[PDB]
């Protein structure tokens, strides 16, 4: 059951029985879409970091001691990479129930897309993997912090340590918490934080987009120019494949339906993105 | 317990799986027990319940036996300790729960002997009592609702 | 589920799912009046069917979202659906900050 | 967002049906107003619906 | 008894025979091996091995965690190991088991270990420790030479 | 190796558990012999091995096949333990009888016995060497369709 | 173990030994590559590799030029006995891995005073000495993995 039965004295239902109507299914925001895609066939991609840069000590004196301009990068490889899961699934079931095969496919892409954006943007890198949003990117200095309310003024105050860097700025990667504790403050007198009460379908500060993910740790935002950071290159697109006259599948009672993308993700340097935390 | 309350009419009121507390042999690996669907914010008895054995999911999460029929899997090695109050139902812990037994007491209910399969539905039914058998010492035959011995 | 390579196996990831059953409920309501209360007051007769109907749309609405699951009641949509919290925002604060604060919640889904 | 989220099914749709004819009607003369529904809820996808409760 | 002494020639994690299993080192059950059965087996010294989780079945009778070619079967904490006796490999079917969930020697390495997912051969191959049957909690920090846990 | 006389149904197999030295320990569930249909219970007429040869179905039951569950992996090895005489008597007819898969005699023959599988002539042989699941001992060896004790 | 090469995951299947020097001893640790500066992202997998001619041209790091043969002159070889496989492919970080050469006693190639040289993922080749040469001038009694103070 799933609440009080009321009238229903069988619970067997003929082995599962079920009429064509709506199966409930997790729909979610990604910081995927974010950073940009493009295809790419080979075996594998090759990418420059930049290592530290000596800028070295300022002019004040010449051929004695020089500044150096100098810049440094490093060659990493990346190889092709998989991300798959499979749904295993009966036959009788689903002709029965009538609408599982389809939810199945669709609850199956969704579900895998989902959780790598998840991964993707957070967190510091593991070692069957390389490029994660969080890990790519620098701090800010104490000036962005204030100790005055102004949640427009903090993100708009690191916008400008992130232009030293050379960030054109794309789209600014937020926190669903954050923003509505910025809504929730006040202005003093009427009006809320961030945008104001009329204009809330279009949030957008230094005339740049908002995309609104969870998949960040709570109460930090990303302005970047998400396009230069990250690339993912992709090696074959997203497609449903079901195998069930291949042979595990044919040992089953059962079809096999497997979800994958073959996917990559460089991270061009370290200098480049920014995180904050905001106080509002 | 709760076969007074059960055949055929399973999954209604307070059950709990256990009448004595359950022998040693604890389980590694703490997990969180929940009967609900993205989240137990289920309060009160009746409805859908954790009595039943259990199945393994993402190996995170523990939750009662709701897979097809064919192929099933009989006797399994702990039941979950009982959360079953009024702020829940059935047994759904909101800290990781760790398990123990040799196995011990379930509820089993259908025209089969403590064997059956599964609807999708919490708990074993299913007829034939000559192509299931007991489960635990000693024949006993099922006519309204026994706890079986795993 | 983080991406993994091909000289490394292959990750994998799953669905569960559990079956239910919802049976039909019947809402339903007598309200008793004295035939000579009745005609006399003469308005009383639709007031007394209007607000009757009304109660019962009300109580058929209340039950299958809301309610709690006893012995006698239902509660279908409340269960399950997922955790979102004002509180995380800020623990007191006015009436309109909910509502304005609520609103965001919403995008997560990609609904906006 | 209502609309995709829920559904509602009608077995009956509500009715007010009134009687006049009945044991107490019979016993001392008395009206009864009868108000009443047979229902059914549908939950097309019903983890996109968010709970929050107020705390002021 | 046993059928011969174990070798520590099995690639890839995967070792010992116990001492007398069925909880430490002390007390013991025979019971048979359907570990993948229906299914192909995986070669041991050839595929990717590791102790996987194990499930019983059909009483006290044990065979794989299958999750990964099979709708949600469960799984268990209550593990098998296997036979390294004589020129036989890491997981077999066709042997005796004695079994733990807490006991010794057991194994609890091998390939995949760790950002591992579980096979349907009830094995441990990589990927990632989030989804697809734990690792381990405080359980998957026991490498090689230190006493191995669930 | 020792003096046996058992109850054979199908050609060869089948031995004594008078004398197989020490017998394995129990477990807990009970399951059926599938001879017959008198009574609600499974009680026919013996026409099944006494020990070795048995595959387990679905349904909790056991009886005698020359088959195997698994594709891969070692053979049959479940062999029936009582502390019921056979030595006239199969699987008992009616009832709950335990099984295990540890010890007994078995039979081998021809070349190798360390590991072993399944053939269909009543007897087991050798399997292949770092592929195959052991059953077997190269400490008992065999003198062409010769009985070991394992 | 065996042949792990990760998965927690201790052999490597590589072993490389820290000679310790001769008149008051000497050390070097192994080598990263990288192009100036410190490695971002991790450092990545070892510059040095057994059985390799490398020289470092960074104080930390470790890079590819090839020594030219004539007139003798100091170390600069960093050969480290070979592990077993991976000889056509370099040594990855996470095995064993050193530098030999220069204040200490080395690790040396080839058997006799007949030598050639070596390539840097792991091979031994065969070459006389005309545009390019390894390792000091041979002495008596010196064979592979031998112990000359260069």
């Amino acid at each position: 059951m799933s609440q009080l039965s009321n009238q229903e004295k069988e619970y067997l239902i003929s082995k599962a029985l079920e009429t064509e109507e709506g199966r409930v299914a997790l729909a979610q925001a990604m910081a995927n879409p974010i950073r940009v895609s493009l295809d790419y066939q080979g075996v594998g991609r090759k990418l420059l970091v930049v290592d530290p840069l000596p800028q070295g000590a300022l002019p004040v004196y010449d051929k004695d001691v020089d500044a150096k301009a100098f810049v440094i990068s490093k060659r990493g490889q990346v190889p092709d990479q998989v991300i798959e899961g499979d749904r295993i699934q009966v036959p009788t079931f689903e002709i029965v129930s009538y609408p599982q095969v389809r939810f199945s496919q669709v609850k199956e892409r969704r579900f895998n897309v989902i959780d790598r954006a998840q991964q993707r943007a957070k967190a510091d890198i593991m070692a069957v993997e390389d490029a994660e949003i969080f890990s790519l990117l620098e701090g800010a200095a104490t000036a962005v912090n204030a100790v005055t309310i102004s949640s427009g003024g903090l993100q708009r105050a690191a916008l400008t340590k992130a232009f030293q860097e050379v960030e054109k700025h794309d789209l600014v990667v937020t926190k669903i918490v954050m923003n509505a504790s910025a809504f929730a403050d006040i202005r003093a007198w009427g009006q809320n934080e961030f945008d104001p009460v009329t204009q809330h379908e279009v949030l957008q500060t230094g005339l740049f987009g908002h995309i609104w993910t969870a998949d960040i740790l709570i109460s930090k935002k990303v302005p970047q120019n998400t396009v230069y950071v990250l690339a993912d290159p992709e090696f074959v697109g997203v497609m449903p494949i079901r195998q069930d006259i291949q042979v595990i599948p044919a040992d089953k009672p059962e079809e096999l339906r497997l979800g994958w993308v073959i996917y990559e993700e460089l991270g061009l340097a370290v200098v480049n993105s920014l995180a904050i935390a905001k106080i509002s | 317990p709760y076969v007074r309350l059960g055949y055929e009419g399973i999954l209604n009121g307070a059950h709990d799986i256990d009448v004595a507390g359950l022998n040693g042999v604890e389980q590694l690996a703490g997990k969180f027990a929940t009967i609900g669907a993205n989240g137990v914010k289920l309060a009160g008895d009746n409805g859908t319940n954790a009595v039943g054995l259990f199945r393994e999911d993402l190996g995170d999460m523990v939750n009662a036996s709701e897979k097809a029929s064919f192929y099933f899997r009989g006797g399994e090695y702990y039941v979950n300790i009982s959360r079953t109050s009024l702020t829940a139902a059935g047994i759904a812990a909101g800290d990781e729960i760790t398990c123990d037994a040799d196995g011990k007491m379930i509820k089993f209910t259908g025209t089969g002997k403590a064997l059956g399969v599964v609807t999708h539905v919490g708990e074993y039914r299913a007829g034939n009592m000559y192509e299931k058998a007991t489960q635990g010492v000693t024949d006993t035959d099922t006519f309204i609702g026994f706890i079986m011995y795993v």
